[PDB]
Formats: structure tokens, C-alpha cells, sequence
């Protein structure tokens, strides 16, 4: 019942850019997120220890938190918009199959979700 | 806050 290792959020090795998608992800979508009253659950790594969820890494194998991808974002990890939204979309997941559809924390998901897909279809040129 | 969000 140990954690794993938190998922990388640096590599020098890979190669950097900025977008203007990528500076529209950490601007407008994450900060937007970011600050949502529902964020908290989500804004660092399932400390499973800490948190008494010895489950929590038998059933998910691709973790992933705002907080990482945040950290993902200010270090220039991702090249493209599509890693970043990707990463979003494998947290929410996560969320729906790990909690029981009825749990408080999948409604809190779903709205942030809402709000994610509200703010992606405003993504630039 | 207790179990992060988690329902027991």
C-alpha cells in the first residue's frame, strides 16, 4: 500500500515550444479550473497512504491530477495541445471509473468536465 | 477533506 511514483512533469531531453494554444491552456483553461470551488479533489497526485485508498492504484494504472499537468504547462512538457487536453481527459476518466456514479466526487468532476469543454471549444489559432 | 474527496 505504498504510492507510486507521481507521473514526470520535466524532461530537458524533449523539445520545447510555446503556442498560442498551449498559452491558452494555462491562461484561460487550467487558471479557470484551477480556481473552480470543486478543484481540490484534483489539484495534486491520490495520495493513497494519506488518504487510506489501497485500491486506488490496483484499479488505475494511468494517474493524472491538475497539479501535474499545471507543473506540465509552466515546464513546457507538452508540444502539443492535444498531450495537454489528453491528460485532462485521462483524469476525469479516472474520476468515473474509480468512484461509484452517484459519489459526490463525480458530480464535481462532471462540472469541472462541463466547464473543460466549455473553455477547449474557445482554443485558438 | 478527510479522504480528499472519496466516498468511504
Amino acid at each position: 500500500s505504498m504510492n507510486p511514483p507521481p507521473p514526470e512533469t520535466s524532461n530537458p531531453n524533449k523539445p520545447k515550444r510555446q503556442t498560442n494554444q498551449l498559452q491558452y491552456l494555462l491562461r484561460v483553461v487550467l487558471k479557470t479550473l484551477w480556481k473552480h470551488q470543486f478543484a481540490w479533489p484534483f489539484q495534486q497526485p491520490v495520495d493513497a497512504v494519506k488518504l487510506n485508498l489501497p485500491d486506488y492504484y490496483k484499479i488505475i494504472k494511468t494517474p493524472m491530477d491538475m497539479g501535474t499537468i499545471k507543473k506540465r504547462l509552466e515546464n513546457n512538457y507538452y508540444w502539443n495541445a492535444q498531450e495537454c487536453i489528453q491528460d485532462f481527459n485521462t483524469m476525469f476518466t479516472n474520476c468515473y471509473i474509480y468512484n461509484k456514479p452517484g459519489d459526490d466526487i463525480v458530480l464535481m468532476a462532471e462540472a469541472l468536465e462541463k466547464l473543460f469543454l466549455q473553455k477547449i471549444n474557445e482554443l485558438p489559432t | 477533506k478527510s479522504t480528499g474527496g472519496k466516498a468511504p
